[PDB]
């Protein structure tokens, strides 16, 4: 039967869909890691400059 | 003929999965990338908002 | 019409390194086909020819491959006198020519 042919090209697109989805995913989580440190630096920003008013004050 | 081309196939479909691979590389490079720009712009939009409140 | 005989299980499509291509030969010189379209072009499986239907002069035939050796293949199958008529299981047309036929076959009674 045919399946045993056709089956090989299928192979290789399932094994590349996997990849370019596998890196798809990791694009994602990298998206929300970078908006989270933002959240974290802002912070210790505020932080910073609220010692450095508080000493003006 | 067709041991030849069984292969032929065998060897040469190994260049879809390489290409591929390449690809999904890319694809982290823009991760990377993109890492770095949003989290400098929200960092750097935040704090000259900040600043400009003390 | 490529209606009456096409049906989805002897097509690869919606992907991204892989295509659907399709040929017709005389009855006799299939004998040379079955072995000659595997020589086309590099990057094709044994066994990729996949029969729609016969006729009375010919056969046509799904060939299913990587998507860089399809140029090559069509271009190969031209030299060597067989046809190249590529319908990749138009699924729209197809349901587009029942329908009418359906139609206007009823609308005439």
């Amino acid at each position: 039967s045919q399946s045993q042919g056709i089956q090989q090209l299928l192979q290789a697109e399932k094994r590349a869909a996997e990849k370019v989805s596998e890196a798809r995913k990791r694009k994602n989580r990298r998206l929300k890691q970078a908006k989270e440190e933002a959240q974290a630096e802002i912070e210790q920003y505020r932080l910073q400059r609220e010692k450095e008013f508080k000493a003006k004050e | 003929s067709d041991a030849d081309v069984q292969k032929q196939i065998k060897h040469m479909m190994a260049f879809i999965e390489q290409e591929a691979n390449e690809k999904a590389e890319e694809i982290d490079a823009k991760a990377e990338e993109e890492f770095n720009i949003e989290k400098g712009r929200l960092v750097q939009t935040q704090r000259l908002k900040i600043m400009e409140y003390y | 019409s490529l209606a009456e005989i096409v049906k989805k299980d002897d097509f690869v499509l919606d992907s991204e390194y892989l295509v659907t291509l399709l040929v017709v030969v005389p009855k006799l010189n299939h004998n040379d086909w079955i072995k000659q379209y595997e020589t086309l072009a590099e990057m094709v499986v044994p066994r990729s020819s996949n029969v729609l239907s016969e006729d009375q002069d010919s056969y046509l035939c799904n060939v299913t491959l990587f998507k860089k050796a399809v140029d090559d293949f069509r271009h190969k199958a031209r030299e060597n006198k067989f046809i190249v008529r590529d319908f990749q299981y138009n699924e729209e047309e197809m349901r587009a020519d029942k329908e009418e036929m359906n139609r206007l076959s009823t609308d005439k009674k």
